[PDB]
RNA sequence: AACCGUAGGGGAACCUGCGGUUGG
RNA sequence: CCCGCAGAAGAAGCACCGGCUAACUCCGUGCCAGCAGCCGCGGUAAUACGGAGGGUGCAAGCGUUAAUCGGAAUUACUGGGCGUAAAGCGCACGCAGGCGGUUUGUUAAGUCAGAUGUGAAAUCCCCGGGCUCAACCUGGGAACUGCAUCUGAUACUGGCAAGCUUGAGUCUCGUAGAGGGGGGUAGAAUUCGAGGAAUACCGGUGGCGAAGGCGGCCCCCUGGACGAAGACUGACGCUCAGGUGCGAAAGCGUGGGGAGCAAAGUAGUCCACGCCGUAAACGAUGUCGACUUGGAGGUUGUGCCCUUGAGGCGUGGCUUCCGGAGCUAACGCGUUAAGUCGACCGCCUGGGGAGUAC
RNA sequence: UAGCUAGUAGGUGGGGUAACGGCUCACCUAGGCGACGAUCCCUAGCUGGUCUGAGAGGAUGACCAGCCACACUGGAACUGAGACACGGUCCAGACUCCUACGGGAGGCAGCAGUGGGGAAUAUUGCACAAUGGGCGCAAGCCUGAUGCAGCCAUGCCGCGUG
């Protein structure tokens, strides 16, 4: 397939598009201490299958809107 | 401890060895038990020993050649806060050669000679020298 | 500091002020003389002084002191400022180069002869 | 006795009241 | 690039000389002229000013000044400190963050090993080659400490679920205490029967409280600490930037009160509410947990001891004094650390200008 | 500098580009970014590298090489495979020049120079013989790219002054 990088639906208010947010493991470039980082990414979902909590499996496409080039393609788990 | 339990057993161990004990106690778990199989094959310690059932409390025996102690320097590398993980051409030798660094591989908590002879590092645990 | 404190806020370098702050990045400047002082110094010391007071190019005004044994400045005469802050009067923090622009250099000098503007005999 | 916080007063350091400290 | 002829023929200067720093004596001057990177020289024998001699360093260059780095461990990740030198928020609660006691299984994100792509050439480094050597040019290699994908390893950290009790918390029984608030009440004393304020002895190196702080007796409501044996929950824990709350004394606003004291005998000191809330708010020592020889003494809980006694033996909680190893520059701390380690936060970087202006 | 953004974030429909896309339009939903530093202010071309340092680090981006941006200032477009174009055109403004006073021509941040600013940085030189580019079927033509020369101890290295 792809990278498939996964993260966790952090806001589902657009239409057809939603938040997800990715977690990055990165030592700081001079202290060497593990610092917890996050990237934040619009993905694009037809069919609205997804909830405010999940965790999702995103790949990379062709940009379908302004800032907006990830798609949806499975839900691993639920909200709760 | 109540953060650190691997800190807790080496500053038992060198309080001990200040105050010229003979044995100390501590709850015991995996991790101490490699350890202090670890300290015990390169000859750090007489022997150890571990009791209970629910509860252990490993008990070790602290040896001293002459008047002046044997384990003269001891401390933690890779604190939790700290963590360290060194490659293996990373590995670092303690006085020259002369002391021990416990490193934890995929294969098991060896001295460093052992993992640099087997081609690989890790997490190191603590300089003893 | 605890790693932690270092991540949030990091080592924060000192910064340095230059003792020179006239000539910006520039050993010599160009002045005019605007005057001539012969004021008394601070620390106990046996002498008046010797300076001058010149308006730098660059718009600012700073004294300069003038080296040698006898000068032959007016006040429309300029000169080249070179640094080297004098110790004992206060507010003198440069030099006068001898035989640049219009100074010249003091006479008879044998030692130390190419600090002043003094050839060869 | 000094100092601190605060309030008032006085050419000026400062003086006084209230509370705290021993850096009496 | 090579060969030939006169003639050694044309080719050496700059800075310093008290210490740092290699290299000394005499003359002119007498706190004057002056030198100076720092310490600093002279008011009549200058190794420091000017000049001569002498040696020292570099050399077709030598010195001065601007600029960066080093020395500067002097912003310390490698690699520092906060009792007295600059530094521990006035305290408690706590969100987001930082960190996680013990055992099994699973996942493989962190971590580790190998391989495959790429990391442009020159530069830097190693082995060589050529300009009469060197600077310079150049062949091969190494390195480019980095990134992504795939195949594996499972001890540690992280995710998911099931667990255990020592961390943590709940219940029962009691103990002590100026813990807080409300309202009554008593005596002494002062002032002029009236009125206000504070509670002599008990009283203490005493007690309570997170701090500021809290004194007659009784009544009511309520908080916290401690001790002994059980059960239960089963990590529910520690710290905390912003944030909320509490917070001597003085002062401000409203309405009262005013005996004594007392700024300027007035305000105030007293009361209700509201604001300000700052201090030498001090142990000049943040909170939590583990480990490390002893002796003197207060208070309190409980168990035990012909409990026959004022009592004796422990074991716990809180709290004074002297000291060992150890720490520190010293004073001193010293199981209630300023000792050995771990987790988290604020603060410190010469003095004044200044906790000043904007 | 603690709040920012309303073609702003999303959705169907047209329109447009070589191409995806709010780049643009009409309608609807009311969102999107921000303490892991959004918006705002100052400064600044970026990198391979250079200097320093035992190392980690610190300071800068001279020459050489890659990328981006501008061509007197601001804006749009045509030709073309490629430009929103250094020595191409048009529009608005200040500058310098010619003038018969009606109107017109220019852009050395190309090499060499002049005036000015500054402490300071050079010749109005030779040739296409080599490398490279444009045109040409080839000779060949053009090439201030380039190869050399001229000035300056500015730096590195070597020799001499017996």
């Amino acid at each position: 397939k792809i990278r498939t990088l996964q993260g966790r639906v952090v806001s589902d208010k657009m239409e057809k598009s939603i938040v997800v947010a990715i977690e990055r493991f990165v030592k700081h470039p001079i202290y060497g201490k593990f610092i917890k980082r996050t990237t934040k990414l619009h993905v694009h979902d037809e069919n609205n299958e997804c909830g405010i909590g999940d965790v999702v499996e995103i790949r990379e496409c062709r940009p379908l809107s302004k800032t907006k080039s990830w798609t949806l393609v499975r839900v691993v788990e639920k909200a709760v | 401890s109540m953060q650190d339990p691997i800190a807790d057993m080496l500053t038992r161990i060198r309080n001990g060895q200040a105050a010229n004990k003979a044995a100390v106690t501590m709850p015991s778990s995996k991790l101490k038990v490699a350890i202090a199989n670890v300290l015990k094959e390169e000859g750090f310690i007489e022997d150890f020993k571990v009791e209970g059932d629910t509860k252990p409390e490993l008990e070790l025996t602290l040896k001293y050649f002459q008047g002046k102690a044997v384990v003269e320097s001891i401390q933690r590398v890779s604190r939790p806060g700290l963590r360290i993980y060194k490659r293996k051409d990373e590995l670092p030798k303690v006085m020259a050669g002369l002391g021990i660094a416990v490193v934890s591989t995929s294969k098991g908590v060896m001295t460093d000679r052992a993992a640099r002879q087997a081609g690989l590092g890790g997490e190191i645990i603590c300089y003893v020298a | 500091a605890t790693v932690n404190q270092l991540v949030r806020k990091p080592r924060a370098r000192k910064v340095a002020k230059s003792n020179v702050p006239a000539l910006e990045a520039c050993p010599q400047k160009r002045g005019v003389c605007t005057r001539v002082y012969t004021t008394t110094p601070k620390k106990p010391n046996s002498a008046l002084r010797k300076v001058c007071r010149v308006r730098l190019t660059n718009g600012f005004e700073v004294t300069s002191y003038i080296g040698g044994e006898g000068h032959n400045l007016q006040e429309h005469s300029v000169i080249l400022i070179r640094g080297g802050r004098v110790k004992d009067l206060p507010g003198v923090r440069y030099h006068t180069v001898r035989g640049a622009l219009d100074c010249s250099g003091v006479k008879d000098r044998k030692q130390a002869r190419s600090k002043y503007g003094v050839k060869r005999p």
